[PDB]
């Protein structure tokens, strides 16, 4: 009998994925853009003395397209707690459908499958994939990721397609700053009790919602804790050209008459939004 | 100057939490005052209150206890425009709306909330009412509020208060914040503490009101409105029970069979004639007092819903719990020293006839200078 | 919640030389 104003919630988002790739605005719901697929040859090392010329061939330009897709929702109440709360049950509620598409887009950005979703970079599968190679211990053969294969696969990005971040798990970095050499001494970090660089110079901006190969870290491996080769550990691309995300129209509220029968009044939301993976040649996935 | 250090840190130790973004007002408040503003006497009540206020008329000027001689109108020009802006706020809204939103939240919430756009220079371009039900505010590590959050995702603009604020040389504010005017209350709290509008106080009265209307609509329609329950006896023959029956019917106004006797041959029919009072169903005795209350809690004599109570009602009630709070709360951070926004007093319909012969009494007396005999009735110099 | 083990990264060093 003596409520606080205490609201312990205790619910997590993830990082966002968003400021990495590509922003571009559109207001009708079909856009199009062109494509140089490439400038093919154009003339030949001829010999001298030969009045003539060769016509080469010529290019390729296409022509692509895409829509925009829609995400709406609906929540009701009942008007008669409503109005004997000492709480506000909209302003919760309209927060929490906005707190459900903030996740739901970026993961659809990534995860999506084809149809009325954005095709996310992940499913699509068009990423140059690489995976590491497996080690032996005691004559077994189980799969591992060590310090060696990281800066193997960060340095590998060819040089011309210009700077690109990585993405991550936080869970693999943890695995990252722990490892040990032969003797004791940490790879990372020699004698400081925790290895912190700034990530902003190293390029590795960090997450919580990509595969996390160490399953709720507990998954280093050496006996059954194998990494079970075949999952994602990290990915990098040039993001700025590599996967764009449209944006129409934020969210809106309406409320919807009709379908209020007088006991249970009923919201109305929605967005429209969506994204496309643009060249995906700069770009590359490491696993296990 | 400033200290940084008041001991309104008791608070923010327990009691509160830095840097949530809580609300101002208790939801049940805010039901509370949505429904207020729909019964008969409790809408009736704040919209007195406001229209009242709402006829001041404003203006700058030169305060009376004007000590400070190196006076805070730091560019005279700001005061211009400061003028300029109490006669025309932001635009599609004038200063009579404006006072008339303040005070109304004012009373509902006993709270009031605004922002400005100062220019550059101490120069302020525009002012808005701020909705107060959903405004929220972080407070400091040490005692007081930072800034103010208003709406809940698209909407965040965390408008800086105006104690932390970027500063001119001089001490005006160049950048936008806000107000939040409030009504102190028990137990010290001066931003921690629960609410003080008179809604705290009526809940019980606007209840019994509710439910002896509630009666009286119920019994309104429901009653049978008709006289004459007239019965037969056991041997009457039902074909001439109709007879007797368009007999007596027939005698309606005008009746045709109308306004004579009504003649019956044997078997005795019984009539009696149903009361239906009817003239209590609202509880006239113990409804006035309710509205009495209700009435009396929000400071109006009851004698307004008889010059001299709206007199009263003007200097009692009106003046120094709305209007002095008000134009204290901008005159405390929207000028410098020695200037300030002032209401003029002889704009008020009802105080003409007092102001009048206060004037002519003081003309009589001689042992007092012209200029004191001026400032004790207005008239600066 | 149960308690989960905190398995971190072996001796790791070798992936080309087996032992004798």
């Amino acid at each position: 009998p003596q409520v606080l104003a205490l609201e312990v919630d205790c619910n997590i988002e993830c990082a966002s994925l968003l400021d990495l790739y590509g922003q571009i605005e559109v207001s009708r719901s079909t856009f199009t853009y062109m494509k140089i697929a490439d400038y093919g040859q154009l003339g030949e090392y001829t010999c001298d003395a030969k009045c003539d010329a060769e016509f080469g061939e010529p290019g390729n330009i296409r022509h692509l397209e895409g829509k925009t897709y829609d995400y709406r929702g609906v929540f009701c109440f009942n008007r008669k707690n409503l109005q004997e709360a000492n709480y506000d049950f909209l302003s919760f509620m309209i927060g929490a459908a906005q707190r459900s598409h903030r996740i739901n887009r970026n993961q659809a950005l990534m995860i999506g499958k084809g149809v009325n979703e954005p095709k996310g970079w992940l499913t699509e599968n068009c990423f140059p994939v690489f995976q590491t190679l497996p080690v032996d211990v005691n004559g077994t053969s189980t799969p591992a990721f060590l310090a060696q294969d990281w800066r193997r696969f960060v340095t590998s990005f060819p040089a011309e397609y210009g700077e690109a971040r990585s993405v991550m798990h936080q869970n693999v970095f943890g695995y990252l700053a722990a490892m040990v050499d032969a003797n004791g001494r940490f790879l990372f970090g020699d004698g400081d009790l925790t290895f912190t660089p700034d990530l902003v110079r190293e390029r590795i901006r960090i997450s919580n919602c990509l595969p996390d190969p160490t399953e709720g870290n507990t998954k280093g491996g050496t006996g059954q804790d194998a990494f079970a080769a075949g999952s994602f550990v990290a990915a990098q691309a040039a993001w700025k050209t590599a996967f764009y995300a449209v944006e129409k129209r934020p969210m809106f509220f309406e409320q919807y008459e009709g379908g209020s029968s007088a006991w249970c009044v009923k919201y109305q939301f929605g967005a429209e939004d969506g994204g496309f993976v643009g060249c995906c040649e700069h770009g590359r996935i490491l696993q296990i | 100057p400033a200290p940084s250090a008041n001991p309104a840190k008791i608070f923010i130790r327990r009691f509160f939490s830095a840097g949530v973004a809580k609300n101002v007002v208790s939801y049940s408040n805010v039901m509370a005052a949505q429904r207020a503003m729909e019964h008969p006497v409790a809408f009736r009540c704040l919209d007195k209150l406001g229209l009242t206020v709402q006829s001041v008329k404003w203006d700058v000027g030169k305060d009376p206890q004007n000590t400070q001689v190196g006076d805070g109108g730091m560019s005279a020009s700001q005061r211009k425009a400061l003028q300029q802006i109490l006669q025309r706020p932001n635009p599609t809204m004038s200063g009579a709306q404006l006072r008339y939103s303040a005070a109304l939240s004012w009373a509902c919430f006993g709270r009031m909330a605004f922002k400005v756009s100062v220019m550059s220079d101490g120069s302020v371009n525009a002012i808005w009412p701020l909705g107060i039900p959903f405004l929220k505010q972080k407070f400091d590590r040490y005692g007081d509020v930072e800034s103010f959050q208003y709406g809940d995702e698209a909407g965040k603009e965390t408008i800086p208060s105006f104690t932390k604020v970027e500063k001119n040389d001089k001490g005006r504010p160049i950048k936008n914040y806000a107000f939040m005017i409030v009504k102190p209350s028990i137990n010290g709290a001066m931003n921690f503490d629960v609410q003080n509008t008179p809604l705290q106080a009526i809940g019980v009265p606007v209840a019994l009101y509710d439910a002896l209307m509630a009666r009286a609509i119920d019994s309104a329609d429901g009653t049978p409105n008709s006289k004459w329950l007239v019965t037969a006896s056991r041997d009457l023959d039902d074909g001439q029970a109709k007879e007797v029956k368009e007999g007596i019917e027939e005698t309606k106004p005008g009746g045709d069979n109308g306004g004579e006797i009504i003649f019956i041959a044997g078997t005795d029919v019984k009539v009696q004639e149903m009361k239906n009072d009817l003239s209590d169903i609202h509880s006239k005795v113990p409804l006035d007092d309710q509205a009495r209350t209700i009435a009396g809690n929000f400071g109006i004599p009851i004698a307004l819903l008889y010059d001299e109570s709206r007199k009263a009602f003007f200097e009692d009630t009106i003046e120094p719990g709305y209007l002095t709070p008000l134009e204290d709360g901008f005159s405390m951070f929207l000028c410098g020293a020695g200037y300030r926004v002032i209401f003029d007093r002889d704009s008020i319909p009802a105080l003409r006839k007092s102001r009048a012969d206060i004037a002519a009494t003081y003309d009589k007396v001689t042992f007092i200078t012209e200029e004191e005999k001026r400032e004790v009735t207005g008239w600066p110099a | 919640a149960a308690p989960s083990r905190l398995v971190q990264p072996g001796c790791f060093i070798c992936r080309g030389v087996a032992v004798s």
